[PDB]
């Protein structure tokens, strides 16, 4: 709602608080200098103040090469207000569907889960590779009885373009 | 196989073509930026110039001035920003050069995953790509072991390997590469007894001099 | 940007949009700056392709690691020493700045904490290499002794004396965490810093910048358009140059984190995934073995060590 209280004027969330205010107060502020609570006139009550809820829109696609299908991540907002929809710690993501099994991470969301693969898009907890055990004893070694030499490449970047603005 | 794989894996080269990608992006923004206003009557500081008198045109002007070099700091303040993650960059490809492609290095996955054996430099658009070869253990073999040897009372550790027994027979092998060998006291050697050692089995160690003498 | 300089006012919204690109450049550097955060924590604690795990009985030779490895009886499988890192640091988004979460999240950060640990338990250095290849751990640390110019007869003969000291100097790391305070100073200090930077650009929110009142909503409902833009165009100007500052200050600061995340990820590389003949690289003394341990935004390093004691003057001769 958009509030005006003796003057002082916003837009936020009105709800019922805990907070004992003093009989001479009459707003109160948080840290940082912004209104946290306020006192209503005609029937002198403590009204907390929570901003009305908003955040960043993300958008999951695989690419124009690939699908128009995307996702859409409300990062910051619950979407239990204005296909499939899944709640996240990062947000609520609507337009993929949860797996449960694990893959590798290919477009990262947050919070653990990454989000297409069999026709559509899906969103998954990212795997952080295979789960394996060592036959750890106190008499074991394992030895390589064969080498195999590999080539990797690792790219990195030395210089960029000499720009000058007059 | 390097080759397919650069050829055919996209973003391979994602390292330099980002760099590219936002120093044009940032040259673009500055660019873009003589279109905005900042609250000028016009973008174009030559028709504001012909249709407005100095003492008027000043405070455009002023204006514009001030939007520009102010956008033209921002620009600048990124940008040094930015060469000073570039040239961490080539100092680290300047290290990677030396103590890869000039040298052997022995510290750990500096010079790519596996035990580092040498590399090849090669050049690339504003940048450097290493081919590192290196050495990679595969198949092992499970082998039961001891860390040290007890023969006529006397505690035998190896010089260089493990011992290592295929169940039946004790062998000595270097750890990097199986390749058993009889325990002699040339490829062992000794030190204190076996009532110290807390792992030790009962073997024979074979001494050269032994078939030589007879 | 646009929440922040100007909010929910269409009349300041059209003079906030005669500046350009200002608010998509500074959204660029914010995302650039949040994206490598998650590249530092990927290149630090993911530098194993497959996540070990200890065996059930700790049959180590004496060496008790139930100090450094996972808890199974703790809501989320932490350390001991983890645990306490992160009860020792301590660590708001109402105009329009928030707080995205990190990719990889605490548990699974542990969950890669615990592979590497495991790994360099049950298999020394050879599965950074390559495959995970099981060695007892006593062998394992008569190979690290024979790294630093002491023969592994050494350990074999002095094995109980030996995993007596590392247990008690592992069992001291906790009580001096625990004891001396500032110990967890270079992480507290980045919180601190990222929490001051964030109340100093909301406070900033409350000056004027020579505009007769700070509250955009009263200026507007109180002078007429002709006047107030000239009022609103001041307070944009001020509070722009204020955002400015913050991601300019904030790039500085992500370079200096990337500094250090490099720093660290070298420092899992060199001394956790292998044995470091770098001297002061990987603490004071003959370096041995290395432990990574996850903290808030950090990482812990137990650096195990060989320090000469007791000495003895002899006469020489070449
Ligand atoms: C302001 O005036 C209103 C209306 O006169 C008051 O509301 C009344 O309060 C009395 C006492 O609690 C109740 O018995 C009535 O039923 C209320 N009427 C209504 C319509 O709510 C209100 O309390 C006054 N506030 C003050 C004096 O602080
Ligand atoms: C070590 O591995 C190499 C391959 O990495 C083996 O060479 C292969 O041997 C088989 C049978 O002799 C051939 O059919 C393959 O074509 C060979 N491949 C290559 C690339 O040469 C080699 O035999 C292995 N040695 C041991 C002892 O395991
Ligand atoms: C968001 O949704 C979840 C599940 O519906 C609920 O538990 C939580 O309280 C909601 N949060 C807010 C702020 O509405
Ligand atoms: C060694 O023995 C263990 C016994 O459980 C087995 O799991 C492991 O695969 C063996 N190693 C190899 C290289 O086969
Ligand atoms: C172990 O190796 C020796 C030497 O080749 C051989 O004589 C013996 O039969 C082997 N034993 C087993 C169980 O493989
Ligand atoms: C290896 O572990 C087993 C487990 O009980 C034990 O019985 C055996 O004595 C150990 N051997 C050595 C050499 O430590
Ligand atoms: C090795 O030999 C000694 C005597 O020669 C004996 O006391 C000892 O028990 C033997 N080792 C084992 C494991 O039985
Ligand atoms: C290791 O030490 C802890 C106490 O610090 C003890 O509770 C635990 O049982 C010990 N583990 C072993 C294997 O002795």
């Amino acid at each position: 709602v958009n509030f005006n209280f003796n003057g002082l004027t916003g837009t936020g969330v009105l709800t019922e608080s805990n907070k004992k205010f003093l009989p001479f107060q009459q707003f109160g502020r948080d840290i940082a200098d912004t209104t946290d609570a306020v006192r209503d006139p005609q029937t002198l009550e403590i009204l907390d103040i929570t901003p009305c809820s908003f955040g960043g829109v993300s958008v999951i696609t695989p690419g124009t090469n690939t699908s128009n299908q995307v996702a859409v991540l409300y990062q910051d907002v619950n979407c239990t207000e204005v296909s499939n929809v899944f709640q996240t710690r990062a947000g609520c993501l609507i337009g993929a569907e949860h797996v449960n099994n694990s893959y590798e991470c290919d477009i990262p969301i947050g919070a653990g889960i990454c989000a297409v693969a069999s026709q559509s898009i899906i969103a998954y907890t990212m795997s952080l590779g295979a789960e394996n055990s060592v036959a750890y004893s106190n008499n074991s070694i394992a030895i390589p009885t064969n080498f195999t030499i590999s080539v990797t490449t690792e790219i990195l970047p030395v210089s960029m373009t000499k720009t000058s603005v007059d | 196989k390097i080759q397919d794989s650069l050829s055919s894996t996209p973003s391979a080269l994602g390292k330099l073509q980002d760099v590219v990608n936002q120093n044009a992006q940032a040259l673009n923004t500055l660019v873009k930026q003589l279109s905005s206003n900042f609250g000028a009557i016009s973008s174009v500081l030559n028709d504001i110039l012909s249709r407005l008198d100095p003492p008027e045109a000043e405070v455009q002007i002023d204006r514009l001035i001030t939007g520009r070099l102010q956008s033209l700091q921002t620009y600048v303040t990124q940008q040094l920003i930015r060469a000073a993650e570039i040239r961490a960059s080539a100092n680290l490809a300047a290290t990677k050069m030396s103590e890869c492609v000039l040298g052997q290095s022995k510290r750990v996955d500096f010079c790519g995953k596996g035990y580092h054996l040498m590399s090849f430099p090669q050049s690339a658009p504003h940048g450097v790509v290493f081919l590192h070869v290196t050495y990679v253990p595969a198949q092992e073999k499970n082998f039961t072991t001891a860390p040290a040897i007890c023969h006529d009372g006397k505690a035998h550790f190896p010089r260089e390997g493990v011992f290592v027994s295929n169940g039946t027979h004790w062998f000595v092998t270097q750890r990097n590469f199986y390749e058993p060998q009889i325990i002699t006291t040339d490829n062992t050697f000794v030190s204190g007894n076996c009532d110290v050692v807390i792992g030790i089995v009962n073997n024979t160690v074979y001494d050269p001099l032994q078939p030589e003498l007879d | 940007c646009t929440m922040y300089i100007c909010g929910d006012s269409t009349e300041c919204s059209n003079l906030l949009l005669q500046y350009g690109s200002f608010c998509t450049q500074l959204n660029r550097a914010l995302t650039g700056i949040a994206v490598e955060q998650d590249k530092n924590t990927q290149e630090v604690f993911a530098q194993v392709k497959q996540i070990y795990k200890t065996p059930p009985i700790k049959d180590f030779g004496g060496f008790n690691f139930s100090q450094i490895l996972p808890d199974p009886s703790k809501p989320s499988k932490r350390s001991p020493i983890e645990d306490l890192l992160f009860n020792k640091v301590t660590l708001q988004k109402f105009n329009g700045l928030t707080v995205l979460p990190p990719l990889l999240t605490d548990e699974m950060i542990a969950q890669y904490t615990s592979a590497l640990l495991a790994g360099t338990i049950t298999s020394g250095w050879t599965f950074g290499a390559g495959p995970a290849l099981q060695i007892p751990f006593p062998m394992q640390m008569a190979y690290r002794f024979n790294g630093i110019g002491v023969t592994q007869n050494v350990l074999y003969e002095n094995q109980k004396l030996i995993a007596n000291q590392f247990n008690s100097a592992i069992g001291k790391i906790q009580d001096s965490l625990s004891s001396t305070p500032s110990a967890l100073g270079k992480l507290q200090d980045v919180v601190n810093q990222n929490a001051q930077a964030l109340n100093t650009l909301v406070k900033q929110l409350s000056s004027n910048f020579g505009a007769i009142s700070s509250v955009l909503n009263d200026i507007l409902s109180r002078l007429d358009p002709p006047e107030a833009e000239v009022q609103i165009d001041r307070l944009i100007t001020g509070r722009l140059q204020s955002l400015q500052t913050y991601v300019t200050q904030q790039l500085i600061r992500a370079a200096e984190i990337r500094a250090s995340a490099n720093l660290a990820a070298t420092k899992m590389s060199e001394c956790v995934l292998g044995q470091s003949k770098r001297v002061d690289f990987c603490g004071k003394g003959y370096h041995l073995m290395s432990f990574p341990q996850s903290a808030p935004h950090g990482v812990v390093f137990l650096h195990v060590t060989y320090v000469p004691a007791q000495e003895k003057n002899f006469t020489t001769a070449p």
